C-alpha cells in the first residue's frame, strides 16, 4: 500500500541571510494577553487577530 | 499509606492543580494521519474520532448554558464530557469502553504506549535498518578466518 | 489389476494384498456429492440399507420449512432443490476469472388457513458453487480446497479429577450440544455435588431434579442408592414443585423481575425444546449408544428430553460408586467408564459438505428472519414466494465461506502430491475449533485410536505440530463423521475372506492381529503366538484362537506421502517426518524420471492426484499432438482430450502436460494418455536418481552442504521452469483518467523499443529487471517548476508534459521471456472492478539451472544446501571412467538415524545395473524368500520395496554380491557396496574403497533467486518512517533486542547509534548521510531519532509534563 | 546536551504554553478539496502548513517568506514537516 | 439529503427487482446523470481507521505497510 498526506515535499536549500522585513504588530486581548504576529511590510495589518 | 502521597505531593515542585482539567492538548495532526490510500481510500486512525467526541459535546455544553436550561440537562452534559475525556485518555478504565464500526475499542492515548505494542514495548529496543541484506551462506574452506 | 497400463516395476513384496487402495479422493467428492443428494449417492446409501434417505440440501429445507408467522394463519414452506446445468467449463472459469458455480432452484409453497388457496412454483436460490471432478473448487478464478475439521463430537462425558487439598478423587459430567447453552454436573471439593449452567453461578443438583417435576419422595426412591446425593438432599433446603423454578431464575439470572409464567417457560425454552437446542443428530446417537437409550430404534427428536437427564445422573453416580456396569429400564445393560477426551469415538470430522451446510444454515436462517417481517409488511392478496423469498443473506453467507474461512484455503500446486495430501487434510483448526494459542500439548500427542485412521508421521514441523494432520490411506469417514478403518475377520482361528469397517470405538471391542503374522495356504495360523493389540492400545501376545480381526495390509497406518519413502523402518520417526514434508515441495523439472527403486505408491498416487489425463472409454488413439489428443471408442463416440501446456500454477510452477500415446496404439479405459508435471509414464516422479559417493571430499560438503557434477548444469538435469505474472491495471482519478499508451515522457526512444503499438511488451521479447512492461501515464496537476527545472527546459527544446510515468515494470532481480498476455477492458463489457478502466497481466517464464546456494533433499529427511560445482574433470570418478555426480558427506549419517538412505543406494546400485541369481545347485539360502521374478533383470530396471513388506538385509546383500558385469565384463561395485575411486584432482587412486550408488533427489522450492534481498536505501513507512520490510521493492533487515544485548556486550557504542539513528528514522541524518558518502566526506554525527519526539509528543498529549534537562 | 529526563505534571496553563491555536470545531478536511478545514483539527493555520514554503492561499509559495506569516488566512510560510511537532488544545466549559 | 435520497431509492430499486441496479438506472431514476450518481457514491464513501490489525495475526497493524510517497529521495535531494 501507498497514500499520501495531501500535500507535497521540496528540497529547496533554507537560507537565513535574505529575508523578508518584518514590521511586528502586537495584539491585546479582552483578557489581558498581548501576542505579537510578524507581518511583511506590505502592511495592511487587519484591526483584529485570532490569537493563540 | 495516605502519607505516601500526601508527602509525595509535599514540597515536589507541583501543584495539586494537576488532577483537574481546564484544558485539554491536541496532539499532533500527523501522528493522527489522515491520508488516501492508492485508489481513493482515505484512512485515519481512532485518536481523531475520540477528540471529535470531546470536542462536539464541549460545544453542546456551552450551547446548553447559553440557553440557560435546567440543571438536569445541563448535569448530563457534564456527565457525558467527563466520559468523553475519560475515554479519550484511558478508553474503558471506567464503564464499557467506546467502540467503533465493527466491534472493537478505540485505541486511546493511553492505548498507543501501555500495551503489548506501542512506544515502551514497540517501536523501541529494535526497528530496521538501511544497508542491509540477508541471504542463505554455504561453505567455503578456502576463506581465512577473517 | 492396478492400472490397465501400469508399468512393470517388480516389487519386493511378500505378502499378498486382500484390499485394494480406495479413492484418494473420495473424502471430498462422496461428501460433496451427499450435500447435493446426487443419485449415486442415493443408490449407494440404498445399497446399505437405508430407508428414505435424505441429502444436506434436504434437511436443511426441511428443518427450515415451514416458517409461519405466529398466529397461525399462514405459513411458507421448501422443498425439492434441484440443479439445472453449469454455467461454464472449468478451463474458462478458470481463465476468465469467474466462479464454476451451478443455479439452484427449489419449489417453495405457500398457504393461507383462512380461505385454503395454495401457490406453489419454483423459485430462483442462487449460484451455487459446485465441486469440479478433482475435489477442489474455482472461485474468482483461483483453485481452493476446503479441509476436513476436527471437532469435539457431541455427547455426553464424563471426568474424574482429584482434589489437591484432599487428594480426593471425584467425578463430573459435562455435557456438550450441537446448539445450545452448555450444563454440567460435578462433586464439590469434600463430598457435596454441585451443578452449573451457562457458566453462572453454581447452584445444587437436587434444585434442578426438583424443578424438573421430581418431588422428594421420587428422588429419594430413584437415588436412595447414594449417599453424597442423599447427604446434599438433606443439606439441601429449597422445596417445592414450582417454586424451585423461581429459584433458578434468581441464581442463574438475578435481578430481572422473577414472573411465574416467564421461569416456568425459560427452563425448556432453551433445554427441552427443538427450537432452541439440538444435538444435530450426532450427539443424540452418542448419548444413545452412552447410556443405551432408545436402542434399536432411532429417534426422530435430537433435542433433550428428561429421561436423558436422570439417566446421566444415574451413570455418574454409579461411575462415583465404582460400579462396572449399569442399566435403565427401557434401554440395554452398559458399562460405566471415563471417556478420554482425544479418541476418535468422541472426535469427529466434519468434512467440506457439513461446513457448506452449516453456512448455507446460517444463510436460511437470516432469510427466515427477514421473512417474518414481511409475513406482516405483505397482505393477503400480494403476498407470493416471488415477493416472500430474499435470497441476498444465503447468496451472502455461501460468498462468505469460500472467500474468508480458515478452512477453505489455496490449493497447493507445486507438485500433484502436494495438492493431493493437501485434500486429505485434517485440521483441528478454524471456526469452532482450536486455536494455535490456545493448543496445549497435550492435543499434539500421538495416541493408540490414530492407528489406521491419521497417520503419526505426517505432520507440520512448526508449530502446527499436531494439529494438523494427514488421513491415512485405507480410512473412510463414516456418514455420522468417524473415520473407519477395514480389518479382516478372523473366525475360528482362520483369516476370513470378509473385509468389516469399525471406528475406534468399536475396534476396542476385540483385539486385531497385525498381517505381518504369517499363516498357512488355508488361512489357518501357522504360529502358536499372535503379534495383537488389546483395548487399551497396548501390544501382546495371545493365543491364535483369541484373535478376532486382522490388518487389511502393513501399509494401514501411514499416508501416502509417508508411504512413498522406501525403508521406512530404517529411518527414525524424526526424519521420515522431515522426507514426507520435503516430498511435497520439490518443484517440476523441465524432463521427468520416475525413480529407479520406488514403493509401489508412485502410480497410484499420481492417477488420483489429477494431474495426469486418462482415457475415459476403450477405443484407439485417432490422432497426437502436444495440444489435443482424439479418441475414437468402439461403440462408436469419439472423445478429445485438450492438454493444458505451460500453464502457471498457484506457487509459479510449470504444469506442462505432454502425451505418452501415439496415433495407432490402442487403449483402455482408465489408461494414461498423458503425463502431468511430476510424473512418467503414469509413475509420479518428484525428482531424478543420480550418481552418489558418501565421502567427505575437501570439506567442500561440510555440515551437510552438497557438491555436484557440472553435468547436472550442462544436460539441465536439474532444470525447471518458473512462471510469474504481473499485473497493471488503468483507473480513473479525480484530476482525469490514466491510460495505457506507447509513448511515455522523459524516456529514450530504445527504451520502448519492445512496446507493441497500443504500449503492451511484445510477446516473446526479452525482459531484464526495470525493463518497461506497460506503459501508462497519469495527469500530475499543479507544475510549479523550480526556476533552475524552467532554465533548463528553456536551454533544451523540451517541455513539461501534464503526466506522470507510472509504467508496470520488471520487478528488481526478475527477468525472462514474456510468453503471454491478457487484457480486459471496460470499453468491452468485462467485469472489471468499480472505477477500474482497463487491466494487463503479463506472464514471465523464465528457465532456472541448479546452482550454488539452491536447496536439494532426499526421501529420508537428508538435506542440503548445493556449496559447490565442480567441473566434471574433477568429480571422483569410478575405475571404467564414470565420474559421480554427487557427494555426501559420511557425518551426517550415523547420527541422524536415518540409515535408510545406504539401503535406499545399495537398492538403486542393484537396479542400475541388472543382476542374476545363480540356480545351478538350487536356490540360495539367502534368496529362498525372493520371488521368481526377482531371480534376474536387465540394467535400469526400476524395482519397489514396499514400505513395511520390502526387501530385507540378506536378500540386499545377496543382489549386491550377484550384479552383472559393465560392458568391460568386469564388476565395478563388491559385495560390501563400495568401490575403488580415482582422485579427479590429482589423479591417485583413493586409498580406501567409497561406498558408491544411485539415490533420488529432489529439487526443494527454496532457491535462492527468491530468497535473496539487499537494500542500502528505499521506500519508507509513512507512519513510523522505517525502512519498510518484505521480500519486494528494497526492504530493510531488522535489528532486535539481542542483536543490541550483542552489540552492548561487544562495548560498540557507535555502531549501536548508527545504527539506531541514521539508518532507521534520523530523517535529516539519512539525507545528510548520503549525501556525505556520494560527495566523499566526513559521516555527520546523528540527531535524535523520531520514535523519541514521537514518545514525547504522545506523553505531552497525555497531560504528561516531560522535559529535557541539560 | 542531555542529562536527564523529568516527567513533571502538567496544569493548565502548560498545556495552554504548548498550543499553538485552540481547536473550535471537529472539521478535519473538505469533504469536496480535501484540504484541510479552518479552525478545526487538521487546521494549516495552528499545525502548519501541509505543502512546504506554500500558504494555504496560495499567495506566498517561495522560501524567501520564510517567517512570515500570511494576513489573509494566518498560515506561517514553512515545511510541511512541521505539522508533526505543532500542538493545539480545547479549552473546557 | 441527496445522498439519503439516494440510498432509498436503491433500496426500492434493489427490492421491486431483486437483482443490484445500474448506474443507468439509477440516472434514469434520479434524474441525474451517471456521473453525477459515481460522484455521490463516492462522497458518501466513509474511511477506515489505521488501527486494524493486519497479515491474519493480531500484532501488525494497517499502517505499517503504506509507503511515504512524499520521501525526500535521497539521490535527488543532493
Ligand atoms: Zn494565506
Amino acid at each position: 500500500l501507498r497514500g499520501s498526506r495531501l500535500g507535497a515535499v521540496s528540497y529547496e536549500t533554507d537560507r537565513n541571510h535574505d529575508l523578508a522585513p518584518r514590521q511586528v504588530a502586537r495584539y491585546r486581548t479582552d483578557n489581558g494577553e498581548e501576542f505579537d504576529v510578524p507581518f511583511a511590510d506590505d502592511a495592511e495589518i487587519p484591526g483584529t487577530w485570532l490569537c493563540r | 499509606k495516605r502519607l505516601k502521597v500526601v508527602a509525595a505531593f509535599q514540597q515536589s515542585g507541583n501543584s495539586p492543580m494537576g488532577m483537574v482539567l481546564d484544558a485539554v492538548p491536541v496532539i499532533p495532526p500527523e501522528l493522527r494521519p489522515m491520508v488516501q490510500l492508492d485508489g481513493g481510500r482515505f484512512a485515519t486512525s481512532d485518536l481523531n474520532d475520540l477528540y471529535r467526541r470531546v470536542i462536539n459535546r464541549n460545544n453542546r455544553l456551552k450551547r446548553l448554558i447559553d440557553l440557560g436550561a435546567p440543571e438536569i440537562i445541563v448535569n448530563n452534559e457534564k456527565r457525558m464530557l467527563q466520559e468523553s475525556v475519560d475515554a479519550l485518555f484511558d478508553n474503558g478504565r471506567r464503564g464499557r469502553p467506546v467502540t467503533g464500526p465493527g466491534n472493537r475499542p478505540l485505541k486511546s492515548l493511553s492505548d498507543l504506549l501501555k500495551g503489548k505494542q506501542g512506544r515502551f514495548r514497540q517501536n523501541l529496543l529494535g526497528k530496521r535498518v538501511d544497508y542491509s541484506g540477508r541471504s542463505v551462506i554455504v561453505v567455503g574452506p578456502q576463506l581465512k578466518l577473517h | 489389476n492396478s492400472v490397465p497400463g501400469a508399468p512393470n516395476r517388480v516389487s519386493f513384496a511378500k505378502l499378498r494384498e486382500p484390499l485394494e487402495v480406495p479413492g484418494l479422493l473420495d473424502v471430498q467428492t462422496d461428501s460433496f456429492e451427499w450435500l447435493v443428494g446426487s443419485d449415486r449417492w442415493r443408490q449407494a446409501a440404498i445399497d446399505r440399507g437405508e430407508e428414505n434417505p435424505v441429502g444436506g440440501l434436504e434437511e436443511v429445507l426441511a428443518e427450515l420449512s415451514p416458517i409461519e408467522d405466529f398466529s397461525g394463519s399462514m405459513s411458507l414452506s421448501f422443498s425439492d432443490p434441484r440443479f439445472d446445468e453449469v454455467k461454464a467449463s472449468v478451463d474458462e472459469c478458470k481463465d476468465k476469472d469467474m466462479t464454476y458455480a451451478a443455479p439452484l432452484f427449489v419449489t417453495a409453497e405457500f398457504i393461507n388457513n383462512n380461505t385454503g388457496e395454495i401457490k406453489s412454483q419454483t423459485v430462483f436460490m442462487g449460484d451455487f458453487p459446485m465441486m469440479t471432478e478433482k475435489g477442489t473448487f474455482i472461485i474468482n478464478g483461483t483453485e481452493r480446497v476446503v479441509v476436513s475439521q476436527l471437532v469435539r463430537s457431541p455427547g455426553v462425558y464424563f471426568d474424574e479429577t482429584i482434589d489437591k487439598s484432599t487428594e480426593k478423587t471425584l467425578h463430573s459430567v459435562k455435557v456438550i450440544p450441537g446448539r445450545g447453552a452448555w450444563l454440567e454436573f460435578d462433586v464439590d471439593k469434600r463430598d457435596t455435588v454441585g451443578v452449573r449452567i451457562d457458566r453462572k453461578r453454581r447452584q445444587p443438583v437436587t434444585v434442578l431434579l426438583k424443578a424438573l417435576g421430581w418431588t422428594n419422595e421420587q428422588i429419594v426412591e430413584r437415588f436412595g442408592f447414594s449417599e453424597i446425593m442423599m447427604g446434599t438432599l438433606e443439606k439441601d433446603t429449597t422445596s417445592g414443585t414450582d417454586e424451585a423454578l423461581l429459584d433458578i431464575y434468581r441464581k442463574l439470572r438475578p435481578g430481572e423481575p422473577p414472573t411465574k409464567e416467564s421461569a416456568q417457560t425459560l427452563l425448556e425454552n432453551l433445554f427441552f425444546k427443538e427450537k432452541r437446542y439440538d444435538l444435530a443428530r450426532v450427539g443424540r446417537y452418542k448419548v444413545n449408544k452412552k447410556l443405551g437409550l432408545n436402542a434399536g430404534k432411532p429417534i426422530t427428536s435430537s433435542t433433550l428430553t428428561e429421561e436423558d437427564v436422570v439417566a446421566t445422573i444415574e451413570y455418574l453416580v454409579r461411575l462415583h460408586e465404582g460400579q462396572t456396569s449399569m442399566t435403565v429400564p427401557g434401554g440395554v445393560e452398559v458399562p460405566v467408564e471415563v471417556d478420554d477426551i482425544d479418541h476418535f469415538g468422541n472426535r469427529r470430522l466434519r468434512t467440506v459438505g457439513e461446513l457448506i451446510q452449516n453456512q448455507i444454515r446460517v444463510g436460511l436462517s437470516r432469510m427466515e428472519r427477514v421473512v417474518r417481517e414481511r409475513m406482516t409488511t405483505q397482505d393477503v392478496e400480494a403476498i407470493t414466494p416471488q415477493t416472500l423469498i430474499n435470497i441476498r443473506p444465503v447468496v451472502a453467507a455461501i460468498k462468505e465461506f469460500f472467500g474468508t474461512s480458515q478452512l477453505s484455503q489455496f490449493m497447493d500446486q507445486n507438485n500433484p502430491l502436494s495438492g493431493l495430501t493437501h485434500k486429505r487434510r485434517l485440521s483441528a483448526l478454524g471456526p469452532g475449533g482450536l486455536s494455535r494459542e490456545r493448543a496445549g500439548l497435550e492435543v499434539r500427542d500421538v495416541h493408540p485410536s490414530h492407528y489406521g485412521r491419521m497417520c503419526p508421521i505426517e505432520t507440520p514441523e512448526g508449530p502446527n505440530i499436531g494439529l494438523i494432520g494427514s488421513l491415512s490411506v485405507y480410512a473412510r469417514v463414516n456418514p455420522f463423521g468417524f473415520i473407519e478403518t477395514p480389518y479382516r475377520k478372523v473366525e475360528n482361528g482362520v483369516v476370513t475372506d470378509q473385509i468389516d469397517y469399525l471406528t475406534a470405538d468399536e475396534e476396542d471391542r476385540h483385539v486385531v492381529a497385525q498381517a505381518n503374522s504369517p499363516t498357512d495356504e488355508n488361512g489357518r495360523f501357522t504360529e502358536d503366538r499372535v503379534m495383537v493389540r488389546k483395548k487399551g492400545g497396548e501390544v501382546e501376545f495371545v493365543s491364535a484362537d483369541q484373535v478376532d480381526y486382522m490388518d487389511v495390509s502393513p501399509r494401514q497406518m501411514v499416508s501416502v506421502a509417508t508411504a512413498m519413502i522406501p525403508f521406512l523402518e530404517h529411518d527414525d520417526a524424526n526424519r521420515a517426518l522431515m522426507g514426507a514434508n520435503m516430498q511435497r515441495q520439490a518443484v517440476p523439472l523441465v524432463r521427468s524420471e520416475a525413480p529407479l527403486v520406488g514403493t509401489g505408491m508412485e502410480l497410484r498416487a499420481a492417477i488420483d492426484a489429477g494431474d495426469v489425463v486418462v482415457a475415459d472409454k476403450t477405443g484407439v488413439i485417432e490422432e497426437v499432438s502436444a495440444d489435443y489428443i482424439t479418441v475414437m471408442a468402439d461403440d462408436g463416440t469419439r472423445q478429445s482430450y485438450r492438454l493444458r501446456k505451460f500453464a502457471r500454477s498457484n506457487h509459479g510452477t510449470c504444469a506442462n502436460q505432454r502425451p505418452i500415446v501415439d496415433a495407432g496404439q490402442r487403449v483402455e479405459a482408465g489408461q494414461v494418455i498423458a503425463d502431468g508435471p511430476c510424473t512418467q509414464n503414469g509413475e509420479m516422479a518428484l525428482g531424478k536418481n543420480l550418481l552418489v559417493a558418501i565421502m567427505p571430499w575437501e570439506g567442500h560438503n561440510y555440515e551437510d552442504a552438497i557438491i555436484l557434477s557440472n553435468r547436472l548444469v550442462e544436460e539441465d538435469v536439474l532444470t525447471s521452469i518458473h512462471i510469474e505474472e504481473h499485473e497493471i491495471d488503468a483507473r480513473d482519478t479525480k484530476l482525469g483518467a490514466e491510460e495505457i499508451t506507447r509513448d511515455i515522457p522523459n524516456v529514450s526512444d530504445e527504451v520502448l523499443a519492445d512496446l507493441d503499438e497500443r504500449g503492451i511488451v511484445r510477446i516473446g521479447a526479452e525482459v531484464r529487471d526495470g525493463d518497461i512492461l506497460v506503459g501508462k501515464v497519469t495527469p500530475k496537476g499543479e507544475t510549479e517548476l523550480t526556476p533552475e527545472e524552467r532554465l533548463l527546459r528553456a536551454i533544451f527544446g523540451e517541455k513539461a508534459r501534464e503526466v506522470r510515468d507510472t509504467s508496470l515494470k520488471v520487478p528488481h532481480g526478475e527477468s525472462g521471456k514474456v510468453i503471454g498476455i491478457r487484457v480486459f477492458s471496460r470499453e468491452d463489457d468485462d467485469e472489471l472492478p468499480a472505477g477500474v478502466n482497463e487491466l494487463v497481466r503479463v506472464y514471465v517464464a523464465q528457465k532456472r539451472k541448479i546452482s550454488d546456494g539452491d536447496k536439494l533433499a532426499g526421501r529420508h529427511g537428508n538435506k542440503g544446501v548445493i556449496g559447490k560445482i565442480l567441473p566434471v574433470e574433477d568429480m571422483p570418478f569410478l575405475p571404467d571412467g564414470t565420474p559421480v555426480d554427487i557427494i555426501l558427506n559420511t557425518h551426517g549419517v550415523p547420527r541422524r538415524m536415518n540409515i535408510g538412505q545406504i539401503l535406499e543406494t545399495h537398492l538403486g546400485w542393484v537396479a542400475k545395473a541388472g543382476w542374476n541369481i545363480d540356480v545351478a545347485a538350487g536356490v540360495p539360502d539367502w534368496a529362498s524368500k525372493l520371488p521368481e521374478e526377482l531371480y534376474s533383470a536387465p540394467a535400469d530396471s526400476t524395482v519397489a520395496t514396499p514400505v513395511f513388506d520390502g526387501a530385507q538385509e540378506g536378500e540386499l546383500a545377496g543382489l549386491l554380491g550377484s550384479t552383472l558385469p559393465n560392458r568391460d565384463g568386469e564388476v565395478m561395485v563388491d559385495a560390501d557396496g563400495k568401490s575403488t575411486l580415482f582422485d579427479g584432482r590429482s589423479g591417485e587412486p583413493f586409498p580406501y574403497p567409497v561406498t558408491v550408488g544411485y539415490m533420488y533427489i529432489l529439487k526443494l522450492h527454496h532457491l535462492v533467486d527468491d530468497k535473496i534481498h539487499a537494500r542500502s536505501t528505499g521506500p519508507y513507512s509513512m507512519i513510523t518512517q522505517q525502512p519498510l520490510g518484505g521480500k519486494a521493492q528494497f526492504g530493510g533487515q531488522r535489528f532486535g533486542e539481542m542483536e543490541c544485548w550483542a552489540m552492548q556486550a561487544y562495548g560498540a557504542a557507535y555502531t549501536l547509534q548508527e545504527l539506531l539513528t541514521i539508518k532507521s528514522d534520523d530523517t535529516v541524518g539519512r539525507v545528510k548521510v548520503y549525501e556525505a558518502i556520494v560527495k566523499g566526506e566526513n559521516i555527520p554525527e546523528p540527531g535524535i531519532p523520531e520514535s523519541f519526539k514521537v514518545l514525547l509528543k504522545e506523553l505531552q498529549s497525555l497531560c504528561l509534563n516531560v522535559e529535557v534537562l541539560s | 546536551f542531555f542529562d536527564e529526563l523529568r516527567i513533571g505534571l502538567a496544569t493548565a496553563d502548560d498545556i495552554r504554553n504548548w498550543s499553538y491555536g485552540e481547536v473550535k470545531k471537529p472539521e478535519t478536511i473538505n469533504y469536496r478539496t480535501l484540504k484541510p478545514e479552518k479552525d478545526g483539527l487538521f487546521c494549516e493555520k495552528i499545525f502548519g502548513p501541509t505543502r512546504d514554503w506554500e500558504c494555504y492561499c496560495g499567495k506566498y509559495k517561495r522560501v524567501r517568506f520564510k517567517g512570515i506569516i500570511c494576513e489573509r488566512c494566518g498560515v506561517e510560510v514553512t515545511r510541511a514537516k512541521v505539522r508533526r511537532e505543532r500542538m493545539g488544545h480545547i479549552e473546557l466549559a | 439529503e441527496v445522498i439519503n435520497k439516494l440510498g432509498r431509492i436503491q433500496r426500492e430499486l434493489l427490492q421491486d427487482l431483486g437483482r443490484e441496479p445500474t448506474p443507468e438506472e439509477l440516472a434514469k431514476e434520479m434524474d441525474i446523470t451517471p456521473e453525477k450518481v459515481l460522484e455521490i457514491q463516492q462522497y458518501a464513501r466513509e474511511p477506515i481507521s489505521l488501527d486494524q490489525t493486519i497479515g491474519d495475526e493480531g500484532d501488525s497493524q494497517l499502517g505499517d505497510f503504506i509507503e511515504d510517497s512524499e520521501a525526500v529521495v535521497a539521490v535527488d535531494a543532493v
